RNA sequence: AGAGUGUAGCUUAAAAGCACCCAACUUACACUUAGGAGAUUCAAUUGACGCUCUGA
């Protein structure tokens, strides 16, 4: 009488751990619900996936969650906490390694 | 992560509560859910004092439930303004019910009616 | 600051959101008080101290 | 029955045409806004007097309940008791006058 | 402080032009109420 | 320690006559008037006080005033009782009708042998008599009138202890919902103090410190 | 008599930051917007004016 339920695992989770070198566009962490939020130099997909935006090193921090004011499912939560409470989520950053470019002499005009 | 010292840094639902008999249990004695009726024949003077007692419960930290009205009687309309109140101490049930009494503007009638 | 709130037409413009402040005059007073301490951030932010006085 | 009267009155739709002449003079808006300022200073102290008594009456009541406790420790268990006879409580607001003369006692009531 | 909550105005927008009518209930207890065609002294039997 | 078992009764009277406005309120009571008048729409009275007389000059191109001159003749008819039935008495401290816009506390003078001090009406209570009924035993021990008082609670207000044998005096509360002051010219000296006469008749720190819980307003 | 003392209501603030006032939208509250007032108790770390109590 129990049908269905045969779905395979979605293989979501951390692809690049902390300290791992990352190139631009490398998918950091595939997820279904927002478990790790995107930090510095990390973008989001439509399917909530985190991908690096610069070449650098993946770091996981705990940061203060301030949501967007136009997000009412998480602002009406924010206006319900007691007066000292502050939310925290874990964020994924990429501390970019290489600089953006160096000034090189091309000619002696 | 569970093995870590920062485990549960991000738990938040234990700071929200996401869901009456009088509380006189042994010594902690509080009133039940009161009703402060207010009545006059004016749309202003029935709402103006009932705006006051709400802001007085806000300043003096009393859990207000409701501020609704009763449907009028044809007798010229009767206006009723009912403020629900829970939470009174031993000490506070005097200082509330006097300054409430002593600040009624003009012929407006009071109540310490209750639930059901 | 008490005297300016004693002239009645001084707060005439203030409640019509239309009073003004002259920027030439604030400048030659700005460098009297905190114009030095504002230049300390600017010379710290522009990296002068970490390069020119080590 | 969840019936009330916070609806809009249905006869109030059509001929709203009395005073579009809503314009006010420039120095008159000074004193009007000078009064609404000086009333806004008025109610601040009109509140701060009441909030003074809401403490100053109060601290004695705890102090007396402390001065009831030490000398009479059986009996600060009944200063925290509650009265039942407040259930049809009432006080009418104050009036313009002591009520009346004897008589003349009339209205047609329709 | 029974002069506090009496300084007021009909806050509504769908409100008429009402006049400070004086009403006696039963025994000369006269109090102001906003009411039309100002009869300026009232009573009930 | 030996205490002389003596409570008291700070009675309150609710003033039934509302205080007249301050003129500082009255400029705003004049300003809250006109803003109520202008922001409205097409009232039923001026629909029949204006548009009739424009149609009546329209037939005159080819009544609500008798209403308006009759309804002023009921306000001039009914003689308003004054807020001021106080200056015609002006000494009548024995009457509950002495001050009408303010709240009143009873004060009966008595005499002791070792002291002689004006007092708030006392209560030599029994231990097995509760404290709350002791407040009810006070209205009905000396003045013997039928003042319809109701109460607040068994909380005290302020404990004052003049010792000689210790003391403790418990200042209670009551409200005059009504009062049948029979034999109003009693043998005693009951003085209805509004507020300012507490320093006129009660001198020390044990009776001019009652003031911190009387309704000032 | 004395002990403690004291920035506007609070400040392990040095003239501030919250509370607080009022008006407009709110059923009211709330939010927000427009506004509103506030203080170093005096005199050279210091001694005499105010409050709180210990006593009479
Ligand atoms: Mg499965
Ligand atoms: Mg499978």
């Amino acid at each position: 009488k129990n049908l269905g339920g045969k779905s395979s695992g979605r293989r979501q989770g951390i692809k690049k751990m902390e300290g791992h070198y990352v190139h631009a566009g490398n998918i950091i962490a595939t997820q279904r619900h927002f478990r790790w939020h995107p930090g510095a130099h990390v973008g989001v997909g439509k399917n909530k996936c985190l991908y690096a935006l610069e070449e650098g090193i993946v770091r996981y921090t705990k940061e203060v969650y301030v949501p967007h004011p136009r997000n009412t499912e998480a602002v009406d939560l924010i206006t319900r906490l007691p007066k000292g409470a502050v939310l925290y989520k874990t964020f994924v950053h990429v501390v970019p390694a290489k600089p953006e470019g160096t000034f090189k002499l091309v000619a002696m005009l | 992560y569970k093995t870590k010292p920062t485990h549960g840094i991000g738990k938040y639902k234990h700071l929200i509560k996401a869901e009456v008999r009088a509380i006189n249990l042994g010594t902690d004695y509080e009133y039940g859910v009161l009703n402060i009726h207010l009545t006059a024949y004016d749309m202003t003077l029935a709402e103006s004092y009932a705006q006051y007692v709400h802001n007085l419960c806000n300043s003096l930290s009393i859990k207000v439930e409701e501020s609704y009205a009763m449907p009028t009687k044809t007798i010229l309309t009767t206006h009723e303004r009912v403020v629900q109140i829970s939470g009174l101490s031993a000490t506070f049930a005097e200082i509330f019910l006097e300054i409430i009494q002593s600040s009624l503007p003009e012929g407006v009638r009071l109540s310490v009616k209750e639930h059901t | 600051i008490q005297e300016l709130r004693a002239n009645v037409e001084e707060e005439r413009a203030a409640r019509l959101r239309t009073a003004s402040v002259p920027l030439d005059a604030v400048r030659a007073e700005w460098e009297r008080t905190c114009g030095p301490y504002h230049k300390q951030r600017l010379a710290e932010y522009y990296g002068l101290y970490r390069d020119l006085f080590h | 029955i969840p019936i009330e009267d916070f609806i809009t009155p249905l006869k109030f739709l059509d001929k709203a045409r009395e005073r579009p002449q809503v314009e006010l003079t420039f120095e008159e808006t000074e004193r009007r806004a000078l009064l609404l300022k000086k009333w806004s200073l008025y109610k601040q102290q009109e509140r701060k007097m009441e909030r003074d008594t809401i403490r100053a009456m109060l601290e004695a009541q705890q102090e007396a309940l402390e001065e009831l406790q030490l000398e009479s420790p059986k009996l600060h268990a009944e200063a925290i008791k509650r009265d039942p006879n407040l259930f049809p409580f009432e006080k009418e607001g104050p009036h313009y006058t002591p009520p009346i003369p004897n008589y003349q006692p009339p209205e047609g009531r329709y | 402080d029974s002069s506090r909550a009496s300084l007021t105005r009909v806050h509504r927008q769908a409100y008429a032009r009402l006049y400070p009518v004086l009403l006696v209930k039963q025994d000369g207890s006269t109090i102001h109420i906003r009411y039309r065609e100002p009869r300026r002294m009232l009573a009930m039997p | 320690s030996p205490w002389r078992l003596l409570g008291a009764l700070c009675l309150q009277r609710p003033p039934v006559v509302s205080k007249p406005l301050t003129p500082l309120q009255e400029e705003m009571a004049s300003l809250l008037q006109q803003i109520e008048i202008e922001r409205s729409l097409y009232s039923d009275h001026e629909l029949r006080a204006l548009d009739e007389n424009q149609r009546l000059a329209k037939k005159k191109a080819d009544l609500a005033q008798d209403l308006e001159d009759m309804w002023e003749q009921k306000f001039l008819q009914f003689k308003l009782g004054a807020r001021i039935t106080e200056a015609d008495e002006k000494n009548d401290r024995t009457s509950l009708n002495r001050k009408l816009d303010r709240n009143l506390v009873l004060l009966v003078r008595e005499k002791f042998g070792d002291q002689d001090v004006w007092i708030l009406p006392q209560a030599e209570w029994q231990p097995g008599e509760t404290l709350r009924g002791t407040a009810e035993r006070t209205l009905a021990t000396l003045s013997e009138n039928n003042m319809e008082a109701k109460f607040l609670g068994n909380a005290p207000c302020g404990h004052y202890t003049f010792k000689f044998l210790g003391a403790k005096v418990f200042f209670f509360k009551a409200l005059l919902l009504t009062g049948d002051f029979s034999q109003a010219g009693n043998k005693g000296h009951h003085v209805w103090v509004t507020k300012d006469e507490l320093g006129d008749y009660l001198k020390p720190k044990y009776l001019a410190q009652v003031r911190r819980f009387v309704s000032d307003l």
